[PDB]
RNA sequence: UAGCGGCGAGCGAACGGGGAGCAGCCCAGAGCCUGAAUCAGUGUGUGUGUUAGUGGAAGCGUCUGGAAAGGCGCGCGAUACAGGGUGACAGCCCCGUACACAAAAAUGCACAUGCUGUGAGCUCGAUGAGUAGGGCGGGACACGUGGUAUCCUGUCUGAAUAUGGGGGGACCAUCCUCCAAGGCUAAAUACUCCUGACUGACCGAUAGUGAACCAGUACCGUGAGGGAAAGGCGAAAAGAACCCCGGCGAGGGGAGUGAAAAAGAACCUGAAACCGUGUACGUACAAGCAGUGGGAGCACAGACUGUGUGACUGCGUACCUUUUGUAUAAUGGGUCAGCGACUUAUAUUCUGUAGCAAGGUUAACCGAAUAGGGGAGCCGAAGGGAAACCGAGUCUUAACU
RNA sequence: GCUUGACUGCGAGCGUGACGGCGCGAGCAGGUGCGAAAGCAGGUCAUAGUGAUCCGGUGGUUCUGAAUGGAAGGGCCAUC
């Protein structure tokens, strides 16, 4: 039957225009007030799977 | 394309795609192997350990013994046992495009007006409902295996072709590409080669 | 699709056991062993085709020492002249000649003799 | 071009592996799972996303957005797709019969992608800047 | 997919679209006109099946052979060359097959018709109360209580009643849509203990059913229950009259049958392990994976080389597995024969290959059926953003060098 | 002594990690502090002083809002 997604991967990932995958960083998302402002701005913006990761990502989300 | 007639000794014109294309092979093979794929019935079916009968106990104790340490009495491995990876019953018809299908047949049918195996008359028709008027037509056209394709459906000739093995009347609605490559001869009507022309484009 | 598998097989094994012919014992009649033996057998002939070069310059090299002595020279002194006097004779050639030629193989020595010293 | 003069094309059926008969074949004793653990089992192998017990990265990273349900029933034309309508304008309706626009999509955007000769009359559609500077171009009309 | 979910593992719609099939009615009720349509049972007539059946074409000569259906000649039938038998492979020898016919009787399904019950149409009404909601506890909905709509109810309550009420995913207003608390209803859907016909890139006696055979038997178990093994003479018994050895044996040798009995019922073929008889060569002073390289002699077969044996001699500690590492005194195997393990379906990605190409392809289904229709859909030709939105750009930011 | 640069948006380019990440960073825009000015300041001589995701809480918001207008809930930003 049809292979099911990992909804979990679906909602953290999203591919790109040649097929990548940008995710969100962690790290912001609590006790911030002892993380460094310039850290917190680096980590906000969207950032692209490594390499490494790429083909689990994919393994996780055939339909993506 | 222009196929000279028996009969009358008269041309007819035709599509150079349709009739006049060139062959290629791969792509004929691959529809008759679908064809004969799609033939077959594939109607089997073995026994896995699970639908042999029998109980489902063990035939002894684990350790001490000494035999072999051995589960269920219906084991593949065990005469009287299952199939290991035992059949079900399956559909083996392959897909083939519509396209592929049409040029498959293009192909075959320019490979037969180059053989000289197509052989186009203007009327094909039988006057009894007689196995024998046949033969002694077919005799007198010089032919014995051969797929007689027609335009419209005849009655006298359908019957009269029953019982010769050799020969096989069609409509040309229902031509297929084995056929056309199995009879050593093709004869078709010229309203017959007309309409598979507009049935091909 | 039921291929049964009697005559592949039993082909198969004659043919091993063929092979292992003239083997004492279960070694020529029954297969698990005879096919051992056989694989054992290749294995071993492999090795003696090296095996029977080295052996052969052996045989020669003892024979031609003892027709050199016999002519009052050693084998190493005997093949130092041969060499000094620029004779290409290889040593299966110089041992038959000393088994059936004795008065060739003198020749030799004497040859070999003058060319030293 | 007889039935039994027909052949494949060169590369076009390769050889099935058959695993662990013997030891020419290559695929032998093993058939390519290497010796005794997990992935050698019969059954054997960790599922989707598995790293040893390591917080899978697909865990490992927060989750975040929403989907819009919107987006569901937006849609995007080209200036081909102005072309490959019939008559002079360009709705909705003559999108979805066109086959251009699926059918529950009640808003569409004719990008510049492509191009369009003809005059077309794009109605109750956004248009791009682009878009919109080549109809004209083309001779077209937009409305509201 | 949207969602649900220790937001883990997993579960997983609906809206909308294409098809198959498509049938709508009745009571909560009385006045009128009233046997009025429909439905059910029951007789009768007709048609068409079903349960026995009938007819059903056309070939001889010659050779081989135990036997012809085979070879080689010359003919004939075919709306019949499906299939099965017959002394080897038969269109024409037999049974059938195509095709054309057949029912005293019983009965299925159609109409036609008679009888019985059944009640159509109009006007006026009436419009399912311990119910809908609610509180508490559970369950069902993809939906795990969550912001949770909707459905069911064990418990305690409890309306309005068309000037009315339900739903539209917390909730309110507006708008739209429907009318709960009473019923009936064919089709398309599911299955095969069983009956008939036909088919198979299904098996062919360790296979296929457990069971080709007197099998759910023998046997095992107190019992529930478990559960085998075991097919083949020959074309035809022509199954061996008679004689002889032997215990009026068993078994055997003649005889006879037969194409063949080394086809004799312990019966087609008749492998291997295993056990013998005969012949050649070797072997009783010689130490070990038993072979291999060299190699004398001896025997045989042909006219020296083939074959068989192998004195003596160099080298040489099986195989598998598992291991850093095994002759290992680590595992497994007494041997032989048969069987015994990377499959299948569906999704997804990459590679090869074929088709078409900014297009490609159809799914159910329909179908004088692998044709043709069917483009519902799906993938691609546009991305960016969480999204609104913008768009060859877009997001970030007040703005970006 | 005077102050809040213990700024906000970004950031060429490097280092270090299998990755999650972590680190150094001139320069640009806005707005400030000290200095006469050149200049320096995006915490502390440097290297420890820490904890992913989920699930919630609080505040803001030019996003979304299951007929429509709201709202709930969700998103985004800050933070616990
Ligand atoms: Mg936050
Ligand atoms: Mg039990
Ligand atoms: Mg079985
Ligand atoms: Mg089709
Ligand atoms: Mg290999
Ligand atoms: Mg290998
Ligand atoms: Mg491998
Ligand atoms: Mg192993
Ligand atoms: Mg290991
Ligand atoms: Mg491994
Ligand atoms: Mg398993
Ligand atoms: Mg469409
Ligand atoms: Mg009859
Ligand atoms: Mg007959
Ligand atoms: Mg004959
Ligand atoms: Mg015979
Ligand atoms: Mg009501
Ligand atoms: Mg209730
Ligand atoms: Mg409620
Ligand atoms: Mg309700
Ligand atoms: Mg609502
Ligand atoms: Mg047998
Ligand atoms: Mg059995
Ligand atoms: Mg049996
Ligand atoms: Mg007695
Ligand atoms: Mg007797
Ligand atoms: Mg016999
Ligand atoms: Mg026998
Ligand atoms: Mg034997
Ligand atoms: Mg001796
Ligand atoms: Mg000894
Ligand atoms: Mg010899
Ligand atoms: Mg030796
Ligand atoms: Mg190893
Ligand atoms: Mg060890
Ligand atoms: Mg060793
Ligand atoms: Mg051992
Ligand atoms: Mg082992
Ligand atoms: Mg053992
Ligand atoms: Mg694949
Ligand atoms: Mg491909
Ligand atoms: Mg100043
Ligand atoms: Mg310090
Ligand atoms: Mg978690
Ligand atoms: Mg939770
Ligand atoms: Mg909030
Ligand atoms: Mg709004
Ligand atoms: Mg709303
Ligand atoms: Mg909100």
């Amino acid at each position: 039957p049809k292979i099911k997604t990992v909804r979990g991967a679906a909602k953290r990932f999203k591919k790109t225009g040649k097929g990548g995958f940008k995710h969100k960083h962690a790290n912001l998302r609590h006790i911030l007030t002892k993380k460094a402002t310039k850290r917190k701005r680096h980590l906000r913006p969207k950032a692209m799977v490594s390499k490494g990761d790429l083909g689990l990502v994919i393994a996780c989300l055939p339909y993506a | 394309m222009e196929l000279v007639l028996k009969d009358a000794q008269s041309a007819l014109t035709v599509s150079e795609t349709t009739f006049g294309r060139d062959f290629n092979e791969a792509l004929v093979h691959q529809v008759v192997v679908a064809y004969a794929a799609g033939a077959r019935q594939g109607t089997r079916a073995q026994k896995t350990r699970a639908e042999v009968t029998g109980s489902g106990k063990k035939p002894w104790r684990q350790k001490g013994t000494g035999r072999a340490r051995s589960g269920s009495i219906k084991s593949p491995i065990w005469r009287s046992g299952g199939v290991t990876f035992a059949a079900r019953p399956q559909d083996h018809s392959q897909k083939v495009n519509k396209k592929m299908y049409r040029g498959a047949l293009k192909s075959i049918l320019s490979e037969l007006v180059r053989q000289d195996r197509l052989i186009v008359v203007e009327k094909f028709s039988v006057e009894a409902p007689k196995t024998k008027l046949l033969a002694q037509k077919l005799k007198d056209m010089a032919l014995e295996d051969v797929l007689i394709i027609t335009g419209e459906l005849d009655e006298n000739l359908f019957l009269a072709a029953r019982n010769l093995h050799k020969v096989d009347v069609r409509d040309a609605t229902g031509i297929d590409p084995v056929s056309l490559i199995a009879f050593d001869k093709v004869v078709m009507t010229a309203d017959a080669v007309k309409q598979v022309e507009e049935m091909l484009a | 699709a039921r291929v049964k598998r009697g005559v592949i097989a039993r082909a198969r094994h004659k043919k091993i056991l063929k092979q292992a012919k003239g083997y004492y014992g279960a070694r020529s009649r029954v297969y698990r062993v005879a096919f051992q033996a056989v694989i054992k057998a290749g294995q071993y002939a492999y090795r003696d085709r090296r095996q029977r070069k080295r052996q052969f310059r052996q045989l020669w090299i003892a024979r031609i020492n003892a027709a050199a002595r016999q002519n009052g020279i050693s084998y190493s002194k005997f093949i130092n002249g041969l060499k000094k006097a620029s004779v290409e004779i290889d040593r299966k050639i110089l041992a038959d000649i000393a088994v059936f030629d004795k008065v060739a193989f003198t020749a030799l020595v004497e040859k070999a003799k003058a060319a030293l010293a | 071009m007889r039935l039994n003069t027909l052949s494949p094309a060169e590369g076009s059926k390769k050889a099935g592996k058959r695993l662990g008969r013997g030891i020419g074949s290559g695929l032998g004793k093993t058939g390519g799972r290497g010796h005794k653990g997990q992935k050698s089992r019969s059954g054997g192998g960790v599922r989707r996303g598995f790293e040893g017990g390591q917080m899978p990265l697909y865990r490992r990273l927060p989750k975040f957005g929403f989907t819009s349900r919107k987006a569901a029933i937006t849609a995007e034309v080209r200036l081909s797709d102005l072309a490959k309508v019939e008559g002079g304008v360009v709705d909705l309706n003559t999108l979805k019969a066109a086959n251009i626009i699926g059918i529950q999509i009640e808003f569409a955007k004719v990008i510049l992608a492509g191009e369009v000769t003809t005059p077309v009359t794009v109605r109750g559609l956004r248009v791009t800047k682009g878009a919109r500077a080549a109809i004209e171009a083309a001779g077209g009309k937009i409305e509201e």
